[PDB]
RNA sequence: UAAGGUGAUAUGAACCGUUAUAACCGGCGAUUUCCGAAUGGGGAAACCCAGUGUGUUUCGACACACUAUCAUUAACUGAAU
RNA sequence: CGAAGGUGUGCUGUGAGGCAUGCUGGAGGUAUCAGAAGUGCGAAUGCUGACAUAAGUAACGAUAAAGCGGGUGAAAAGCCCGCUCGCCGGAAGACCAAGGGUUCCUGUCCAACGUUAAUCGGGGCAGGGUGAGUCGACCCCUAAGGCGAGGCCGAAAGGCGUAGUCGAUGGGAAACAGGUUAAUAUUCCUGUACUUGGUGUUACUGCGAAGGGGGGACGGAGAAGGCUAUGUUGGCCGGGCG
RNA sequence: UACGGUGCUGAAGCAACAAAUGCCCUGCUUCCAGGAAAAGCCUCUAAGCAUCAGGUAACAUCAAAUCGUACCCCAAACCGA
């Protein structure tokens, strides 16, 4: 989720940005920078996002 | 020691200018301070993959950092920074003599 | 305990070079460069599953590097890896290639 | 053939400003 | 629409949207494209059908393996775009025999006259043939007049009768004329004051069946659009051989529906012509349009010219002396130029098309054409020999060309290399 | 604490922020591959190999946890007698 | 309205020096008096750096010498192409180990590096390039030797060593021939094979160790025979009649 | 043909003699200085198993992981600045 928005349910489901939510990053993965069209926002906002949700788990679970 | 938000009709206590007001500013803590107070001229070489030469050189991010008096309805000077109760508290945001914001 | 396998992110973009595509003419065997700790067996499913390819057997390499960017003193290594997969002529991919 | 020949022809004209 | 033809590469994005599903990439696009249409005139009743058929397929197919789906999708998309529009029949706009009868039936004016031009215009710059035109309209003023212009201004006489309100005769008259002179192809725009379209045709009635024309055409501006349908329609019946074109492309904003409606009647087109300029007219074949994602492509065309050049130096003398003896001089370079703007050095197509195989930058096409004249500036501002030894360009010998050609130095030095480097790289054969 | 920011050579790009929740500073916490006392055996440190468990399992099997020596005690065993 | 420092000039003192001042320089400097010292070099075959000298001298690394025509290029004795010529051939060829660690191939560029020139290179900057069930290492096994629970010794450190555990240079299982890349190759492709383990089906049956036995499993020297590698001649096939 | 090379096609393709320091040969002969080890391998049984499991063979199938592989290699890539 976002910030506090993350604290809700307990299903690892949200933790699947990798599956069918990450394939997008895969394409624009070719160096030599090819893909300049407009708003080519191929910056990692998702990987940094993988944590947080990767966190909280323990918050609820253990520590 | 940042002394500008979105606009500060500054002056020029020193720097080839007398009191030319301005904008931009962008003064800070780790960055620069640019305003029309100063500007220059010399374009930089542009070999042509594409003519990476838009052309036209004047100020870019001209010098002159802090140590610049900000606007006042009257003459000049009037160092800001005082502090008020409540009214945000995210910064003293006041003024010398009488005033606060422009 | 679930197997800490990067079920998905084991590889990365395809290599791509002269050998690239020309290799594809052989058996639709494409390269793609996987991460160090790959193990072909982990690659096989990686490409076939999720990415729909239905390949069979690989190759994989390693390769290092070493250069010198700035003037003096500054140098290193870099490492990397290779892969070739295969893809039988039967099970295609409706190939994602062009010009 | 048509690609390079045409692309070099193209790349040359742009680069040479006169 | 144009900005949908972007959804095209806007689609060439492995990333995909938020949906993990990226599954929607499609439908959106669908709707997206789907939107761009009606918004741009376009009738819809139909649409459902397209959008449908579209779907239909999906749940009945898959891209033969060995090929990314995303792509396939298109073939299909494209596929139906065709059918959607002028499905498939390659219009036969050329000679059945000669000479010819171009009955130009036009609603109220609009392209009315004009059209004819590039049309005619077009064919003269095609076959040894002899055009020939006639003011076949006497209700609205500037018959010949406005038209008249071009006629000469293109090297193509025409003929009419001042004031004189009465077709037929005049027509007949004209006709046989050129004929008597034995020309090759006639074009004659006509129309009528009847407030009703059946009256329009009602006119063409005699008009047609009095003359005995071989090829007949109506036309319309996308201004009317899908509405048009009917108009034309009623007539496809009058005459099925009745093929047409749509006046003004750049002359509306609606388009689609126009051409859309058309089709959906078994309607028959042949051209379209963006609008102004004596040549903007173009042939037509769905694909062609659409070519490049939603309509016009070339170069393949502009492309194929290479072959024109590349394989022509072959053409000084193909040999004109089997060898090598040094028999010619390298100033094609500038030679390339001419061709080209002489004829076809119009932008050739140099658009680039799909950055493919490598997408590089915006000024590359993007920034010299408009302005690759310059390079020319000099050249002719220099002796032959010069360009043979493009390595004797002393500051001295050139500033004159610089000024002599009128260009302040810089420009040149600032190019001389786009010549000695071109090769450099160019010449990089193993 | 705040009108500015994504350390440096390092710009460029793509972004994040602005009259109460960017960035930055301080406290507490989370994660912390591998080698190294190195501690499961091994070993030309960053690597080779194994035993017992575990879940998933598309039920193939795999990733992870524990298994060093020694002493204090306790519990169970148990020679020559 | 030019500090220090640098370079000239004049005056001055017994002298070490002082003052004034022209030029350069771009910021500091310090009467007087008193005070504290890393307080004054030509020498120490003195330390460090810079520059001479010899001197445009010797030398340019095997005496297997090279000539010419084209190409490229600003320029070719040296690079690419070609024809000659000469040199090695138990090698001056080919393959691998050890060691090296991108030197490989392509494109480029010629400052420095090449004892000269250099368009050229093992040089610079880019890219690309090493694909295995059968080859090797891992891995079973142990040699010399090492380490070593407990243990025996020894002021401490630590030495020795039982079980045991490591340690190849040695023993254990299996693939070849064509083809192909700018560069890979018993790894990729084609054609034809093979080893071992699990699982299964079938058939027949006593299975089972860290244990017993066999076997692995081994010297030097000499004397043949047979055979293959391989060469020669003929036949055959293709080619030319100088 | 890019000048390096490429796609296609493609004859005969046998016999005789001659050899090795290679192979049969971890052999044969002989001698005194009397010439590793352990595992794999074959086999025999112990405890244990006790219509079972296992054993042998045939074939069917799955598995055979991970590193190395470029180039120099009696030398301009190693030891000698
Ligand atoms: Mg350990
Ligand atoms: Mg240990
Ligand atoms: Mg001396
Ligand atoms: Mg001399
Ligand atoms: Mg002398
Ligand atoms: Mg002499
Ligand atoms: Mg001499
Ligand atoms: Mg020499
Ligand atoms: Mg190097
Ligand atoms: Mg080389
Ligand atoms: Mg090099
Ligand atoms: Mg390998
Ligand atoms: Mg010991
Ligand atoms: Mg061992
Ligand atoms: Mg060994
Ligand atoms: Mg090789
Ligand atoms: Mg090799
Ligand atoms: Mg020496």
């Amino acid at each position: 989720m976002k910030a506090k928005e993350l604290r809700e349910k307990s299903v690892e489901e949200l933790n699947t940005e990798l599956l069918n939510l990450l394939r997008e990053q895969f394409n624009l993965r070719m160096q030599a920078a090819s893909g300049q069209l407009q708003q080519s926002h191929l910056l990692k906002q998702v990987r940094r996002d993988v944590a947080r949700v990767k966190t909280l788990l323990n918050e609820k679970a253990g520590a | 020691a940042a002394k500008i938000r979105r606009d500060d009709e500054v002056i020029v206590l020193t720097g080839k200018d007398k009191g030319k007001r301005g904008k931009v500013k962008n003064v800070l803590s780790s960055g620069k301070v640019i305003v029309e107070g100063i500007n220059l001229v010399k374009k930089h070489q542009k070999p042509v993959p594409a003519l990476n030469q838009p052309g036209g050189i004047v100020e870019k991010e001209a010098a002159i950092q802090v140590s610049n008096v900000a606007i006042f309805n009257a003459a000049t000077g009037k160092a800001d920074r005082v502090g008020f109760r409540f009214e945000d508290g995210k910064k003293v945001r006041f003024f010398k003599s009488n005033s606060e914001t422009i | 305990m679930i197997r800490e396998e990067r079920l998905l992110k084991v590889l990365r973009a395809p290599h791509v070079s002269e050998k690239a595509s020309t290799a594809m003419e052989k058996s639709n065997t494409i390269v793609l460069k996987v991460a160090k700790d790959a193990t072909k067996a982990e690659i096989k499913a990686a490409v076939q599953k999720l990415f729909e390819v239905e390949v069979e057997v690989v190759n994989t390499l390693v390769v290092k590097g070493k250069v010198k960017r700035h003037g003096q003193r500054i140098g290193r290594r870099s490492d990397w890896k290779k892969a070739y997969v295969t893809l039988k002529e039967g099970q295609n991919l409706d190939f994602v290639g062009g010009a | 053939l048509g690609f390079p020949i045409n692309f070099l022809t193209l790349y040359v004209t742009v680069q040479h400003k006169k | 629409f144009d900005n949908l033809t972007d959804r095209l590469s806007r689609t060439l994005r492995n990333i995909s949207g938020r949906g993990r599903l990226t599954e929607d990439n499609v439908k959106d696009t669908l709707r997206e494209v789907r939107m761009a249409l009606l918004e741009a005139d376009v009738a819809l009743p139909v649409v459902r059908e397209f959008i449908n058929r579209v779907k239909e397929k999906a749940v009945g197919h898959e891209v033969n393996k060995s090929l990314t789906p995303g792509q396939e999708f298109v073939k299909i998309v494209r596929n139906e775009l065709v059918a959607a529009m002028g499905e498939e029949n390659q219009t036969l706009n050329l000679a059945a025999q000669p000479p010819a009868v171009v009955l130009m039936a036009g609603l109220q004016g609009a392209g009315k006259t004009t059209s004819v031009g590039k049309l005619g215009k077009f064919l003269r710059e095609k076959h040894k043939k002899k055009v020939l035109v006639v003011s076949a309209d006497v209700y609205r003023p500037a018959a010949i007049k406005q038209l008249e212009t071009l006629a000469e201004q293109v090297g193509v006489d025409f003929f009419p009768s001042d004031v004189g309100q009465k077709p037929v005769d005049i027509v007949n008259a004209a006709l046989k004329e050129a004929k008597l002179k034995f020309y090759d192809v006639l074009l004659v725009d006509t129309a009528g004051r009847l407030h009703v379209d059946e009256a329009m045709m009602d006119e063409i009635k005699q008009v047609h069946a009095s003359i005995n024309p071989v090829e007949t055409l109506f036309v319309v501006d996308a201004m009317t659009g899908q509405d048009a349908a009917n108009t034309a329609k009623a007539f496809n019946e009058a005459l099925p051989l009745t093929g047409v074109v749509l006046t003004k492309v750049d002359g509306d904003a609606r388009g689609g529906a126009a051409l859309s409606i058309r089709h959906i009647t078994g309607k028959p087109i042949k051209f379209l012509g963006v609008g102004e300029k004596t040549e903007a007219l173009e042939p037509f074949h769905p694909d062609r349009i659409a070519s490049r994602i939603l309509g016009m492509g070339d170069v393949l065309s502009l492309i194929e010219d290479i072959e024109s050049k590349v394989d022509r130096a072959q053409a000084e003398k193909l040999a004109s002396k089997l060898k090598k003896g040094d028999g010619f001089d390298l100033n094609d370079f500038l030679e390339q130029l001419r061709q080209m703007k002489n004829m076809g050095g119009m932008a050739s197509l140099m658009g680039k098309l799909p950055g493919m195989g490598q997408i590089p930058d915006n000024v590359k096409s993007q920034m010299d054409d408009k302005v690759l004249v310059r390079m020319e500036a000099i050249i002719n501002s220099m002796t032959m020999k010069e360009r043979a030894k493009p390595e004797i360009i002393k500051g001295s010998r050139k500033r004159r060309i610089a000024a002599g050609c009128g260009m302040q130095v810089q420009d040149v030095n600032r190019l001389l290399k786009q010549f000695d480097d071109m090769q450099r790289m160019m010449k990089k054969m193993k």
